[PDB]
RNA sequence: GCCACAGAGCA
């Protein structure tokens, strides 16, 4: 079978069995054809930020893969090297680097190359592969201010340095090239830092790209994740007041009341969370089986704001190929 | 060159070679260097 | 008592079973009945009068 | 050109008829393991593919190929990187005719 | 007022002689760390830290079997971890 | 509290065990070659084989 | 031949410090010994240490 | 002279508001019960005896 | 000290929903377990991100020492 | 010890040896000497080792042995409702032996439903990986839970829950691997049958072949103890009033 | 033992904790106060100055590196903030004024040929004193003091040099005058310190434990939201312990989370089971916390449900970058000749009467003449052979 | 730098 069951204790047949050398049969050998009958994809919605789509009829390997590729092996612009000018905050210096490295820019990753490391650092920073943020934040006391006010947005002037602060400065050719697109952080609301009169900061912070297995920050995804497609199967009729309790175990929109019979039937399994409560009762048992369809996967993919979730997917999915073709045309050395 | 603060009063100030460890707005005897106004580079990670 | 009424797959009593770490009191104290409490092999001493 | 510090044959695992192999292959881990295992375990000649990383610490991974006779393990190697080329040629496309299609 | 440590002083106790600097004695060579685990190393094998590695040095006297290994290591210098810091000349 | 007694006590067995071997003649002797026992434990066996 | 075999890798072999083997071997499990009271075969009042 | 205790009677910072205490640059929510002497803050402790 | 940019187990940006939950609790008096519902946290990761914070800033300004208190 | 070296500050041994160092990792320091002299390394090298030390000299028993998180993740798979299919199978054989060795597919247990492995087989393909290999161990034991089977005349192996440990050749035939059979303290374990008929290098490899499989297996096999499994039941609450 | 540790948490200290200059002081970036509360707690205003984060623990075997204690730390949690902490330490001088009518002195800064200081004073500033802002690396100079030697008088240097494995960045610099009229400088160093290997977490019921490996995101486990566990805990610290408050409190904190309330976890009361069992049910969740995990590694379903939820955990002051020590040949004391005592004297480590007596046991007495007299103190002597002297 | 004192780490 291909449902992975779910009981009270434990979950039973989770490992995949589409292979020759599982039965006598000899069956499930790989045709490129038959994968291409049976795998679908639906999409259920796609925002600027969300993605939500179904793979069916997939392995759960290459699922994974894709998600893992998602996660860290994805490009994205952050925040690399801040240069500081006068940094008079309360919050350390290395703090408002970190948090500066951590905001989202809306950056195509496209537009940028590589930095060569054993580059020297005279050299390393060109105007393909940096971008320049300038910060510059005063605060002053406020003099035409409420007599009796104690908010700090009216006492003074800059007291938040927020993530729209952080001014693109073009640098050669990107007077051009950014020209319809300039560098903007995706969360301008960001709380950079607080400050209070006398206090200063000044800093200019060179962005590359690089991939979020390095580090955190280069990371394109809020969260990649996928989860498979519950199934809840009713194998005796559920009558009366016990089906209200039987509705009670789910979330409310995943088993209904017919209207006629009066017995529960199964409404909308997707928005069922598995919280196999409906185990927990005697009497429901030899009543309800649950399950997860192994090979019904639904991808639920949250972009940070630097680009579409159905472009991450895809450049997952061209970075698997592309590894798997850079493998075969290695040579192979003893 | 204004470099020190009055760890009170908050007033920038500068001392000489025979200028006493204190400050000149009020008596108050301590003080803190200023920050420095070179360049100081951090890694955002 | 308790120890045969723990169902399968529970994680103290297989843990105990494999001798990898816990024994059969330390669950039954922690489901059931702690037990008496032995000071200088006796019971709990008269502190006050 | 060629990099030839990518893939190799480890001599001291592998047997005299090549049909048993190991391949030690640098910067790569489970995302691409775990996909060949899957795609080569398809192949009806193949007996026993595996793949584990020694140490974390190393990004390294070492994968083993034993066949039967009918083929050899560097065949099956290339067999199933070309399937698995297949395998996210067919998902691209499908994936971007439903993104094209709403 | 705090008695003057005579000979017999020196002699006994835990800070003497014979327990502090004969029966048993500080040693070069030593290196001390926290310890975490690492199932994948053989348990004939401990992992020491790169740092550590560069400073606990072992003298290996130059054969004919392992001159070009040793020329190697003198090449890569002290801060390269395969490598050396000190040579000891045979008429020095 | 039982941590310096242990040591104590293994300091004191030590520096009154240490001195004794199995010579060639499987006669365990002492260093100024005095016969403790004429074979180990009556058989000669080796408690770790 | 395996008994024959065992019986002769079981001597001690000589040269062995078995009185430092044996001072160790009583000094540790004194580490490991907690605090028990017993009791001299079901009398409840002789408290033999 | 006495070295008195932080926020005893014979203390600055006894029955002080939070502003005075950022004027101070003293915490508020500082247990007290110390001796600042010689720049080293040091803490009596409670004995028993008999 | 201040409001992380980015939720540690995930990778969300909560560092922009302080100042809009200040606000939710505040002036439209919202518990809190529904302004953290109305700024799109729903994985509890994200929700203890601004539910458990402490703001120190606010604190530690109070002490600036380039002007008197 | 042999070393190696590793780039994360810390000393790093396997967790089968920190059982007779006393030593768990919360905060614990050791110490390291490197011997400067030929003589002193070749004797350290040779009579304070750990594959010449797997013995204690108070009784002869192993002390270097299956420890936590090992027993069970080897309990687990020894379980007797543990099957596994060829793929499952042969990950889990790479998992032991790091992509190195040759491993010999026996015929499974079951073969006209599908065909899948029992984890005993596993564990003997373990202990002994190919014909190549000269490990054939012999051993009867007891388990730490043994309740003893319904008829008296049954020999032990006919047990409930897999109480008595029978290997014969290499494979192992009946029982689950838990203290009594991979831990330490007893002197009818597999490893101190490995070292005793086949010298301590043999196992040695067996002990690392272990550690690697239990240290990958248990973690995409989860186990989790919960409130769950500490909270009773409904009908337990009422006979423990009434005694 | 939890009574013992928290006193060794870091975390916030005070309200002026950037005012003080103290001998050294841990401080935690991100300081958050706990799901589980007490009323202890809010009576003794702790929860103004926590020390410690809640972290999304997965009671669970994940590697072989979790065992006897340890901890598995995740990688991408370690990048945004999680148990990022500060290291402040305090360096001060006299300068005193002798009978001689002679004082020490600050200023000098020994400039190279071309116009720019040399690598020993490249962040020391014109004053002598080192400037607040810039890096110090080892063998660096932030205290340029000279003294007199008679005591036009001739200075000897006797800067202050910094000596650390790390790199640290000059967080303040004070200068005053003590109450006998001598200038006092006070020099206040910072480092930033993220969690690696052998860094001590201890988890409020105990259960003290150092990072065994740092993994990724993408290797951890996941829930159906995505929501990827910061800590892993073994679930082998449970059954010899008996810490059940711990599982109470992760479903208190989960159930909290959940409904937006913190929960109170108070001795002989608190938050009762049943409710916060109701809130998780009414929330979607599992009643007894275990949720259903699938395996970053391979994809597929755990084949048991992972007891799931926030845990708050403090960070310990003990930490190995203060632990590390090794020696080789260096300082030996002049009485005995052997090596010093301590790692700040560059010191060895004792092979004491019970390591000897160990290597008695086993037999090698080559290596026990390398380690106490070769590598220790080996002295050549003339013996005369009549006399004996 | 010497000397005591004080606290802390691991069973
Ligand atoms: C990044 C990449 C170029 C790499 C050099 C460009 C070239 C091909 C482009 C995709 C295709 O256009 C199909 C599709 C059109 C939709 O409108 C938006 C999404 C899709 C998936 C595109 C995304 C992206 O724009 C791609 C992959
Ligand atoms: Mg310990
Ligand atoms: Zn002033
Ligand atoms: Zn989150
Ligand atoms: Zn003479």
């Amino acid at each position: 079978s291909n449902i992975v069951g779910i009981e009270y204790n434990r979950v039973t047949n989770t490992t995949s069995t589409d292979f020759p050398g599982f039965s006598k049969d000899a069956e499930n050998e790989w045709n490129v054809e038959k994968f291409k009958k049976d795998f679908e994809v639906n999409i259920s919605s796609l925002d600027a930020r969300e993605a939500n789509f179904d793979l069916i009829n997939i392995d759960t390997s290459i699922a994974n893969a894709f998600r893992r590729i998602m996660i860290s092996e994805v490009p994205s612009v952050a925040a690399e090297y801040v240069y500081f000018f006068n940094n008079t905050s309360v919050i350390q210096d290395e703090v408002l680097a970190h948090r500066i490295g951590l905001v989202p820019l809306k950056v195509d990753p496209d537009m940028l190359t590589w930095v060569d490391s054993n580059l020297p650092d005279d050299e390393k920073f060109t105007d393909e592969n940096t971008i320049v943020l300038s910060l510059n934040v005063k605060c002053t006391r406020n003099p035409d201010a409420p007599k009796g006010s104690t908010d700090p947005k009216e006492l003074y002037n800059n007291a938040h340095v927020y993530a729209r602060d952080l001014k693109f400065e073009p640098q050669g050719r990107q007077s051009t090239t950014f020209a319809d697109c300039p560098v903007v952080p995706a969360d301008p609301d960001i709380l950079l830092a607080k400050l209070r009169p006398g206090q200063e900061i000044s800093l200019k912070a060179h962005c590359i790209l690089g991939i979020g297995g390095d580090h955190a920050k280069f990371s394109p995804v809020s969260t990649a994740s996928y989860r498979l497609l519950p199934q809840i199967n009713i194998l005796q009729p559920i009558k009366g007041e016990s089906a209200r309790r039987f509705q009670k175990c789910f979330p409310p929109g995943v088993i209904g009341i017919d209207e006629g019979s009066d017995e529960a039937y199964v409404k909308d399994a997707r928005k069922d969370t598995v919280s196999r409560e409906v185990l927990r009762y005697e009497e429901f048992a030899d009543k309800v089986k649950l399950g997860r369809v192994r090979n019904h996967f639904i991808f639920n993919v949250e972009s940070a704001g630097a680009m579409t979730p159905e472009e991450i997917f895809f450049k997952s999915v061209r970075i698997l190929k592309n590894k798997a073709e850079y493998l075969k045309n290695c040579p192979i050395t003893q | 060159t204004l470099k020190y603060i009055c760890a009170e009063c908050s007033s920038k100030l500068s001392l000489s070679r025979t200028d006493a460890v204190r400050c000149k707005d009020c008596g108050h005897r301590i003080l803190l260097k200023a920050r420095t106004k070179r360049l100081v580079q951090f890694e955002a990670r | 008592v308790c120890i045969n009424e723990l169902d399968n797959w529970n994680a103290p009593l297989i843990m105990a079973t494999c001798g990898s770490k816990g024994s059969t009191l330390n669950v039954s104290q922690m489901v059931a009945v702690v037990g008496q409490q032995i000071i200088s092999g006796n019971r709990v001493p008269d502190g006050f009068q | 050109e060629p990099d030839r510090e990518k893939i190799k044959l480890l001599t001291q695992a592998t047997s005299e008829d090549g049909t048993s192999a190991s391949f030690q292959i640098v910067e790569e881990d489970h995302t691409l393991g775990n996909a060949l295992r899957y795609v080569i375990m398809k192949n009806p000649d193949v007996e026993f593919c595996g793949y584990s990383i020694p140490h974390p610490s190393e990004n390294l991974l070492n994968i083993r190929i034993q066949t039967y006779g009918e083929t050899t393990a560097v065949d099956a190697l290339q067999k199933g990187l070309k399937d698995l080329m297949d395998l996210c040629d067919v998902v691209e496309s499908k994936f971007t005719e439903k993104i094209k299609s709403m | 007022v705090k008695p003057i440590r005579g000979f017999c002083q020196r002699l006994k106790g835990k800070q003497g002689r014979f327990r502090g600097n004969l029966s048993g004695k500080r040693v070069d060579f030593s290196g001390r760390t926290v310890i975490s685990p690492d199932p994948n190393l053989s348990i004939d094998e401990v992992a020491v830290p790169d740092r550590v590695a560069k400073v606990l040095t072992y003298p290996e006297k130059v054969t004919r079997y392992n001159r070009h290994k040793l020329q190697e290591l003198i090449v890569n210098g002290p801060n390269v971890h395969p490598g050396a810091n000190y040579l000891l000349k045979r008429n020095e | 509290v039982k941590t310096a007694e242990t040591g104590y006590m293994s300091r004191r067995l030590m520096k009154s065990l240490e001195d004794l071997s199995c010579q060639y003649d499987n006669t365990v002797r002492t260093s100024a070659n005095g016969i403790v026992q004429f074979t180990y434990g009556g058989d000669g066996l080796d408690p770790l084989e | 031949e395996i008994a024959l075999f065992k019986y002769r890798k079981a001597r001690l072999e000589p040269g062995t410090a078995i009185g430092a083997i044996g001072a160790q071997s009583i000094g540790e499990p004194g580490t490991q010994m907690t605090l028990k009271t017993f009791h001299f075969a079901g009398v409840a009042s002789m408290n033999v240490t | 002279r006495m070295p008195i205790m932080l926020r005893s009677n014979k203390c600055i910072l006894y029955d002080a508001d939070e502003s005075k205490m950022a004027k101070l640059n003293e915490c508020p929510l500082d247990p007290g019960g110390y001796f600042i002497v010689n720049g080293t803050e040091k803490v009596i402790l409670v004995q028993e005896q008999l | 000290m201040i409001v992380p940019v980015r939720c540690f187990s995930c990778g969300k940006v909560v560092g922009d929903k302080w100042e809009s939950y200040l606000n939710l609790l505040q002036e439209d008096e919202l518990d809190e377990g529904t302004a953290l519902s109305r700024l799109g946290l729903k994985r509890y990761c994200c929700r203890r991100m601004i539910l458990t914070h402490v703001d120190l800033i606010e604190k530690f300004l109070r002490y600036n020492p380039l002007e008197k208190r | 010890h042999y070393a190696k070296i590793r780039p994360w500050r810390t000393f790093r041994l396997n967790e089968c040896v920190c059982t007779p160092y006393n030593a768990d990792f919360d905060g614990d320091e050791m110490n390291l000497h490197v011997p400067q002299t030929e003589e002193a390394r070749a004797e350290a090298i040779n009579l304070m080792g750990v594959k010449n030390n797997l013995l204690t000299p108070k009784s002869g028993e192993p002390i270097i042995a299956a420890t936590q998180d090992f027993i069970t993740g080897s309990y687990l798979i020894s379980h007797k409702d543990s099957f596994y299919d060829r793929a499952t199978l042969t990950q889990l054989l790479s998992m032991m032996s790091d992509g190195i060795e040759h491993f010999d597919i026996p015929p499974p247990a079951i073969m006209k439903p599908y065909y899948l492995w029992t984890g005993k087989q596993v564990f003997s393909l373990l202990i002994k990986p190919n014909h190549n290999s000269p490990v054939v161990i012999n051993l009867d034991a007891k388990n730490k839970v043994f309740v003893p089977p319904k008829s008296k005349s049954l020999p032990n192996e006919m047990s409930q829950n897999d109480g008595f440990v029978i290997i014969r050749g290499s494979q192992i035939l009946s029982g689950v691997m838990d203290k009594s059979v991979l831990g330490d303290g007893k002197k009818h374990s597999v490893f101190y049958t490995i070292l005793r008929d086949y010298g301590p290098q043999e196992a040695a490899n067996a002990m690392n072949r272990m550690a690697k499989l239990c240290a990958r297996f248990l973690g995409n096999r989860g186990f989790s103890i919960g409130i769950n499994d500490v909270t009773p039941a409904d009908d337990l609450k009422q006979k423990k009033e009434e005694l | 033992y939890q009574c013992a540790m928290g006193k060794q948490a870091i975390g916030a200290i005070a309200y002026n904790q950037f005012k003080r200059i103290d001998t050294l002081l841990y401080l935690m970036t991100y300081p958050q106060q706990p799901m589980v509360k007490t009323k202890t707690i809010e009576l003794i205003d702790y929860d103004k100055l926590p020390a410690g984060q809640n972290a999304t623990v997965a009671v669970m075997s994940y590697s072989g590196y979790d065992i006897e204690d340890a901890l598995v730390l995740n990688k991408s949690s370690i990048d945004r903030g999680f148990g990022r902490c500060e290291t402040r330490r305090k360096t001060t001088t006299v300068l005193k004024r002798y009978a001689n009518h002679t004082q020490d002195i600050i200023g000098g800064m020994r400039v190279d040929e071309n116009g720019d200081p040399i690598w020993q004073h490249q962040s020391l500033g014109p004053d002598g004193l080192g400037e607040v802002g810039m890096k110090v690396q080892s063998g660096q100079i932030y205290i340029n003091k000279s003294v007199p030697t008679n005591s036009q008088t001739q200075y000897r240097e006797a800067p202050v040099i910094y000596r650390g494995p790390e790199p640290s960045h000059i967080d303040q610099v004070m200068m005053s005058v003590s109450d006998n009229d001598q200038a006092l400088i006070k020099v206040l160093l910072r480092q930033n310190r993220r969690p690696e290997l052998g860094d001590k977490f201890s988890s409020r019921h105990g259960q003290k434990g150092v990072c065994g490996i740092i993994v990724k995101q993408e290797d951890m486990p996941f829930n159906d939201q995505g929501i990827v566990p910061d800590i892993i805990m073994n679930p082998h610290g449970f059954p010899s312990r008996m810490t059940v408050g711990k599982m109470i409190e992760l479903i208190s904190g989960k159930a909290g989370v959940l409904n937006g309330t913190l929960e109170y976890g108070t001795c002989f009361g608190g938050s009762k089971l049943e409710d916060m069992s109701k809130i998780l049910v009414d929330q979607g969740f599992n009643y007894s916390g275990k949720d259903m995990l699938y395996s970053g590694i391979t994809g597929e379903c755990l084949q048991a449900y992972i007891f799931f939820g926030p845990i708050y955990y403090q960070k310990l002051k003990h930490m190995v970058l203060d632990k590390m020590h090794a020696r080789a040949r260096g300082p030996r004391a002049v009485l005995t000749r052997q090596p010093t005592e301590g790692r700040s004297r560059d010191g060895g480590l004792r092979l004491g009467e019970m390591e000897r007596d160990c290597v008695i046991a086993y037999g090698a007495s080559q290596l026990l003449l390398e380690r106490l007299m070769i590598s220790s103190d080996a002295f050549e002597v003339d013996v005369c052979d009549k006399c004996g002297l």
